[PDB]
RNA sequence: GAAAUUGGGCGCAAUAGAUAUAGUACCGCAAGGGAAAGAUGAAAAAUACCAAGCAUAAUAUAGCAAGGACUAACCCCUAUACCUUCUGAUGAAUUAACUAGAAAUAACUUUGCAAGGAGAGCCAAAGCUAAGACCCCCGAAACCAGACGA
RNA sequence: GCCUGGUGAUAGCUGGUUGUCCAAGAUAGAAUCUUAGUUCAACUUUAAAUUUGCCCACAGAACCAAAUCCCCUUGUAAAUUUAACUGUUAGUCCAAAGAGGAACAGCUCUUUGGACACUAGGAAAAAACCUUGUAGAGAGAGUAAAAAAUUUAACACCCAUAGUAGGCCUAAAAGCAGCCACCAAUUAAGAAAGCGUUCAAGCUCAACACCUCCCAAACAUAUA
RNA sequence: UCUCUUACUUUUAACCAGUGAAAUUGACCUGCCCGUGAGGCGGGCAUAACACAGCAAGACGAGACCCUAUGGAGCU
RNA sequence: ACCUCGGAGCAGAACCCAACCUCCGAGCAGUACAUGCUAAGACUUCACCAGUCAAAGCGAACCUCAAUUGAUCCAAUAACUUGACCAACGGAACAAGUUACCCUAGGGUAUCUACUUUAUUCCUCCCUGUACGAAAGGACAAGAGAAAUAAGGCCUACUUCACAAAGCGCCUUCUAAAUGAUAUCAUCUCAACUUAAUACCCACACCCAAGAACAGGGUU
């Protein structure tokens, strides 16, 4: 019934993203916590790569308009500094 | 003769559904094609100078003499 | 013959009905998509198979973060039957150095970039 | 198999399918609409024509008879000035609350043919009538004034 | 396809190796074809365990004979034999043994030496020398020569 | 004839080709005493060198439909060249455009694209339809495709005189053997729409007055 | 011979005793109906196990006919 | 009937695309004699072979057609050149019919399952020459017969024969009404109501009407 978690903002499959699958399983004893899981570490390297490329992509797309933006300023400029002498 | 049930017909309806959608959200893109033009002109030529310098680096590995030498070991024996 | 088949233009119009409908604006609209391959390239076309390629959807289920300009869009309508697209929303802001490691992308369509595994 | 055959041919399934999801659906109301809510003038001019002209009235139920035995009646009331008009009720009905005929609204009813009269010969129309064992005489109105059989025999008489 | 000219075993060991214990037995009128097989020990003046096939021990609803299993052999569930030939009939009772990829022109890899290489001959506008690394088994009807046969 | 030899004759034909594990890998054709085969190409494979390949936007490609070519951006990561060779080819079916045939064939021949000769799930079984691909273990989870729906046909009760047995043709054919007009009376029944008679006479209609042995078992009610 | 077959004798047979083959054979724990494309696959049904004698519906098993080989041989 | 080459359709818009598919054609002719010589760059019949186009240059003036064709070797020739309906048109330097005599290599004594004791018809006669019809005509049903076949037995006779088995012999064979709604009449009602398998079988040894063996029956 994974219809119902998409309502609810939740991975539509448990084992998704969540407090299920990303605490650690265990700790010792004494409450040193853990190494990591190696399903964690893999999945953090893939979020971050993912998010790597969002913040990469943005840029390019803001870089592209500003550039184009003084491109037509510029030609305006090559305009107006034209229709002289 | 096959037929078709409601299963065949809910769930064609839902791909019709996720279809529709994908055509809303491809009706407005960000930039104009005039804008987006050499965006990403940069980016892509550094990337095929990494392809073509991959290519063009290519060729036999160093050999040493410890290896040559480290086959002597297989008649190490005890005194 | 089965051919490579063009789409019109009308087809790629939002009506006002349709911003009631799903979520979006047509003045301010969405830089990044999210694409995600549901169905197959086994029994598509060997073209639908290598737009597939290209943008990186050779995984099922998977998402993919594109650009929301032309081109990309003319890739996406060639295998809009396969894939899924949902504006990628971010309701923070995009992740910073800081916070590049502690993201996490959710099924809403959202991004945040402080991810605990609390509850509120 | 070509494209054109003779008779109809298979379609691929999702063709199929196609031709399913895309079938008419017709529209279904919340309430179903069905559960929602010149002769005649010649009728009139006549009738009520004959309503100012005659000074007595009589009626029968002159369905019983054959034609040639139509005819010797309408021969034998053609010796005397009377008229018989066979004309529906549907339309006398309303006839006789237009000339202020209250007692004559119970009267006009089935088959009937009108006796319309200035001139008495009802008794010797009568005697016509006490030939053939049926056909009553249905009560008249001579001049706002209703006759019972019993009172066609006095006046008659 | 010339010439001048030049100058004991990285074998086999009884289906192997000889056909060979023998050109015997056998087959054929004849020319001719042509086998198989033995295993003690110093002394015979010392008489284990292992192929298929069976037996000990026949069988129990159901089905390419198994697999998942299971407290439990079966019952439950899943499961269209293998090879080869076709885009998708052939051959095989079973066991043992025997039975089928042979060539280094050119290229490549690795050494040596290097405007030279090679233990004459040959090649050489980085070559030449050396090595490594590539090329199956069975099966006709026939044709010809010489014998042996009425 | 038969034997020995040439002789391990030859066979484009049949049959067969023996450890392990991984990787890459399938459908244009041209010639040929050729269509049971070969050679070249195409495709495939390895190694090497380099630099673009693929997707594509405007513009552009002729007179007498679907699309394609071309193609910067962009999204990607391949491509070409050099060296060395093997192997494969009547493919089959489905969708589409067609040709031949019977708008027959599990029929024949082209084109475009899939799929199959590679996995698994579904469709009863199931090469080729649908879902789905990259490989391991798990007594975890979310999904994809995915279950055939239908059941039929009542009908108006009456009410019918008269110019007239409408003229002409026709033995007579009268509303009904044919032509023409098709007016008219009462309140209203056509110079007639079907039976019917040689012809008639008789019956209805419109209109008047009331209005080899079937093949899951089954089940219509609990919230998707 | 047949309508239309019957009886008997011998042989064969079957049982007992001795002796003791062969063609065949992927493995078999070897059912029916319908369907598919049929002992084995699907849906139904059936179903303790085991010899002996029969039967011959099925399983499993030459002679033709056509084509091909840059295959032969013979005849005119 | 065909075998090579070209045009058009198939194959509508870059190129390509088959068929014993649909239609046309070709195997030359004419003019010129710079139809000389050279040479960047290209196209190309899906390979190769062949094919095509060509600026600049030197030298001079001041080709049309679509196809219109043939490799190598060999010949002929002083040389330049020339040589095939080699049309089976990538062409072997020169070789026919036939084989039902053809030949070879290829292509298209019961093991298992299953099984081995689940009353019809004709003619006659009667009812009846009645019913029904009106005369001609003419029933059914049920009954008696005689036959025949099939099924199951049996031997008293007959016959083949003879402690018995047989047949040619005998025996037995069991949907239609009323009523009636929808639609107050009616209406056969995919309206409701009412009305029109028994039998069979069942607990050593010797002889046998039981029997292949086993089994079975009898042995007082
Ligand atoms: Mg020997
Ligand atoms: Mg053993
Ligand atoms: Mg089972
Ligand atoms: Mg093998
Ligand atoms: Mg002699
Ligand atoms: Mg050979
Ligand atoms: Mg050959
Ligand atoms: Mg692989
Ligand atoms: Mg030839
Ligand atoms: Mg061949
Ligand atoms: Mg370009
Ligand atoms: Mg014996
Ligand atoms: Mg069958
Ligand atoms: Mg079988
Ligand atoms: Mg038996
Ligand atoms: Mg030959
Ligand atoms: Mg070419
Ligand atoms: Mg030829
Ligand atoms: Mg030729």
């Amino acid at each position: 019934g994974g219809q119902w978690r998409l309502q609810q903002g939740l991975a539509a499959n448990p084992s998704g993203y969540g407090p299920l699958t990303e605490l650690p399983d265990w700790s010792y004893a004494d409450g040193r916590p853990a190494p990591p899981m190696k399903g964690q570490l893999r999945r953090k390297a893939e979020r971050e790569t993912f998010a790597r490329r969002v913040v990469l992509l943005s840029q390019e797309m803001d870089a592209g308009l500003q550039a184009w933006q003084l491109r037509q300023q510029k030609l305006q400029e090559e305009q107006r500094k034209q229709e002289n002498a | 003769p096959r037929f078709v049930s409601l299963r065949a017909k809910q769930n064609m309806i839902r791909r019709l559904e996720i279809e529709a959608e994908n055509h809303y959200w491809l009706s407005m893109p960000y930039m104009t094609r005039e804008q987006e033009r050499g965006h990403a002109a940069v980016r892509r030529r550094e990337a095929f100078e990494a392809i073509k310098a991959a290519a063009t680096s290519k060729f036999p590995p160093h050999r040493f003499i410890a290896d040559q030498l480290d086959h002597l070991n297989v008649t190490k024996k005890w005194s | 013959k089965f051919t490579r088949s063009r789409i019109p233009e009308k087809v790629f119009q939002a009506s006002p009905e349709d911003h009631e409908k799903y979520g979006g604006d047509p003045q301010n609209p969405h830089k990044l998509h999210i694409v995600t391959r549901i169905k197959s390239t086994r029994r598509r076309p060997y073209w639908e198979k290598d737009i597939i390629k290209m943008l990186g959807l050779e995984k099922a289920h998977t998402p993919q973060v594109h650009k929301n300009i032309p081109s990309v869009n003319a890739k996406l309508k060639v295998v809009k039957h396969l894939i899924r697209i949902k504006p990628l929303k971010l309701p923070q802001g995009l992740p910073a150095e800081e916070n590049m490691s502690n993201t996490c992308l959710k099924s809403t369509g959202e991004l945040v970039v402080q991810w605990h595994l609390k509850p509120v | 198999s070509k494209a054109v055959t003779r008779h109809r041919r298979v379609m691929h399934f999702q063709r199929q399918k196609l031709m399913a999801v895309t079938e008419y659906i017709p529209p279904k109301p919340a309430i179903h609409p069905s559960c929602l809510p010149g002769l005649i003038r010649l009728l009139r001019r006549e009738i009520a024509a004959v309503f100012q002209d005659n000074r007595m009235i009589a009626v029968c139920q002159n369905v019983a008879l054959s034609a040639e035995d139509k005819l010797l009646m309408r021969h034998q009331l053609r010796k005397h000035k009377i008229l018989m008009k066979v004309f529906p009720n549907q339309v006398l009905k309303p006839f006789l609350e237009d000339s202020k005929y209250q007692n004559l609204l119970p009267l006009f009813v089935g088959h009937n043919m009108l006796l319309v009269s200035e001139e008495p010969k009802v008794k010797e129309m009568v005697r016509i009538l006490r030939t053939v064992p049926f056909l009553p005489l249905l009560g008249g109105c001579i001049d706002d004034t209703i006759l019972s059989r019993q009172g066609f025999i006095n006046y008659s008489k």
